[PDB]
RNA sequence: GUAACGGGGCUAAACCAUGCACCGAAGCUGCGGCAGCGACGCUUAUGCGUUGUUGGGUAGGGGAGCGUUCUGUAAGCCUG
RNA sequence: CCCGGCGAGGGGAGUGAAAAAGAACCUGAAACCGUGUACGUACAAGCAGUGGGAGCACGCUUAGGCGUGUGACUGCGUACC
């Protein structure tokens, strides 16, 4: 492959992530970091290792070197939808899902 | 020259064109026999003689083509209602095609 | 080394 | 205090036309290669003039 | 003995569920289409196509109207010198000729106008 | 092969003009609209798009039915409540000749798309010549 | 909120009388096909060419079918 | 062996008929949620389909007005049980 670097679960929703990396996507793969590093949350550091990993994993199945690459696919799917039970008051429903998502990021070029 | 003449429709318009129909009776073929469709074209269309009405006189005619007997088409086509849904029924008439040799 | 090759280099022996 | 009909994907995200965040516009001072929030100086060490913390 | 009813089951769904010109959301997303949106168009196309022929008919006789009435004399009096010419005398669609052939046209209500005793 | 009249998506247009002044009133309107979407025409049909242009003058001068300039109301509602509802003369609303009392046409035809933009191909004034300051490219 | 022509508008685009023209429904007609059913020709269990004709339809009556699993069929047949 | 936090998880490499078989593991449908591309869409009224039907995107016929996703616009037109 165009080197890949997935997650698998990590947990944290589909659409909390389907934002951050939506930033990362086009330009990218020195400007990976940079606008990851700074850009706040959480959802936006569960890529800045999946980025890091798609980059070495470039130096390995993948010759190509650490400054062309593209980011030329993200996206982010729904993993497990995790469940468990809450109290509440007289203890009604609660379905609370702990939701959750893999990531798969890839690099290649022009 | 241009035409016009029925027969269950009035579909006649172009030169010859090769152009749809519905057919003989006993089943077309694909061959022919020769079979003139009978007056009708206002005396063709085209030339300074681009006479008025039909039949400038008798014997303006064309002439088979029999251009491929056959075709299905489908049409879904089926009611309802609010206690009974007969939903079931399709028939198409079969069809003749030609490619009428020109007045 | 190139800044990225650098932000690399930097750490990958802030390792070693 | 509750609708009557279901929201379609359709409108799913007619309330999330906003939001798809925006990122930076960042710059670098003059000591460090390429770093520095948007107001602090250089992270790659930290500092600006120079002793802020512990520096050269 | 068995029926495990799940082999004949998308089987009998998806053959309809094909039936996806959009129609939207689960109106080809899942069976809200059932029928209630198949058996739907499933009837529209019954009369809404059987009504054609007198929607296409409607339409040609503006165009005739609009041409024997722009050389005088209208879709009213028109017909009337037409139909009394037996051999001489075809019928509409084709008095669409007033669109791809004027003077042919334009040489019928001629020969209309003139009938007119 | 099979019929119909294809209609371009349009592909023609026009340029025509006239008066009104003549105390013509209303049934004006009428092949001021059939010839907004073709009346005369005997092609391009129509139902799908068409048009051809037309111009009026002047128009406050077109004597009306009998008593109608007198009493003939328009009903304007403003519909921010405020319990709206505007009665308007003919003899009043001839005391501004815009959209309307030419724009008795809107209603002669389609409404919704086309029959929307269909009537912009109108043009109004309220004094022919002198300020007829529309395209002069060529009229009838 | 015009709001007691549906509207735009009509002094005829209203009313009385009179008359021809035309628009108009799945009605009828034309034409290609389906089925049920009496006749003609022909062959000839028959059918089939034609032909008269009938097929809006809830409770329900009646009549043909469709496919699902298992059963001999069968150590037959498809099948790496 | 590589990224990682001596984690999750994942990328190479090995196995092997197969790893699209990786252990949450045979086949892997549906509801439901993403990423890609094409047509449609910011003066427009309603069971959202029907009849038209342009135009674009596309494959086409040594024209012959075609297949396909699309569907501006315009005749009807208030799901079922
Ligand atoms: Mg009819
Ligand atoms: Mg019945
Ligand atoms: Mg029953
Ligand atoms: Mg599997
Ligand atoms: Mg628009
Ligand atoms: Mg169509």
């Amino acid at each position: 492959m165009e080197t890949i670097a997935k997650h698998r679960h990590a947990r944290s929703s589909a659409q909390k992530v389907r934002l951050v990396a939506d930033l990362i996507r086009g330009k990218k793969v020195s400007q990976a970091l940079d606008i990851l590093t700074y850009t706040n949350k959480k959802a936006a550091v569960l890529v800045k290792k999946v980025l890091e990993s798609a980059i070495a994993n470039a130096e390995h199945n993948d010759g190509a070197d650490i400054d062309d690459l593209k980011v030329t696919k993200i996206f982010v799917d729904e993993g497990p939808s995790m469940k468990r039970i809450m109290p509440r008051a007289k203890g009604r429903a609660d379905r609370i899902l702990k939701r959750t998502s893999h990531i798969t990021v890839v690099v290649s070029d022009r | 020259m241009y035409a016009v003449f029925q027969s269950g429709g009035k579909q006649h318009r172009v030169s010859e064109g090769q152009t749809v129909r519905l057919e003989k009776l006993d089943i077309a073929t694909g061959e022919t026999v020769e079979f003139a469709e009978v007056l009708m074209i206002a005396n063709g269309e085209e030339v300074k003689i681009g006479v008025p009405f039909v039949d400038g006189g008798v014997i303006k005619a064309e002439v088979v083509a029999h251009g491929r007997g056959e075709k299905v088409k489908i049409v879904k086509f089926r009611r309802r209602k609010h206690y009974r849904k007969q939903q079931g029924h399709r028939q198409w008439f079969t069809d003749v095609k030609i490619t009428g040799i020109s007045a | 080394a190139s800044p990225l090759k650098q932000q690399r280099i930097r750490q990958k022996v802030e390792k070693l | 205090a509750v609708q009557q009909n279901k929201p379609t994907r359709s409108k799913r995200g007619m309330r999330r036309s906003h939001d798809a965040l925006t990122a930076v516009t960042s710059l670098s001072v003059d000591k460090t290669s390429g770093e520095k929030h948007l107001r602090h100086h250089i992270t790659a060490d930290g500092y600006y003039r120079g002793r802020k913390v512990i520096a050269k | 003995a068995r029926v495990k009813r799940g082999v004949i089951a998308r089987a009998r769904h998806k053959k309809i569920l094909k039936q996806a010109k959009g129609y939207y959301g689960a109106r080809s997303r899942v069976y809200r289409v059932a029928f209630q949106a198949v058996i739907k168009a499933g009837q529209y196309a019954y009369r809404d196509r059987r009504q054609r022929k007198r929607q296409f008919r409607q339409l040609w006789i503006a165009r005739i109207n609009a041409a024997a009435r722009q050389n005088g004399i209208s879709y009213s009096k028109f017909i009337n010198g037409l139909k009394k010419a037996s051999v001489e005398i075809d019928r509409k669609i084709l008095a669409d000729i007033a669109v791809f052939d004027k003077v042919a046209f334009t040489a019928l209500v001629e020969k209309a106008k003139a009938a007119l005793a | 092969m099979k019929t119909f009249t294809a209609k371009p998506e349009t592909v023609k247009r026009d340029w025509y003009v006239v008066d009104a002044t003549g105390k013509t009133l209303g049934r004006l309107a009428t092949e001021l609209a059939r010839r907004l979407r073709g009346k005369h025409k005997a092609e391009y049909t129509p139902h799908v798009d068409t048009g051809d242009y037309i111009i009026v003058l002047n128009a406050d001068k077109v004597a009306v039915t009998g008593n109608k300039r007198t009493d003939k109301v328009y009903y304007h509602h403003t519909g921010h409540i405020g319990g709206i509802k505007q009665a308007t003369f003919e003899e009043m609303i001839a005391r501004r000749p815009e959209r309307v009392i030419e724009i008795a046409v809107k209603g002669m035809l389609p409404k919704g798309p086309l029959g929307r933009a269909m009537f912009r191909k109108l043009k109004v004034y309220a004094g022919n010549e002198h300020n007829h300051a529309a395209q002069q490219p060529q009229v009838l």
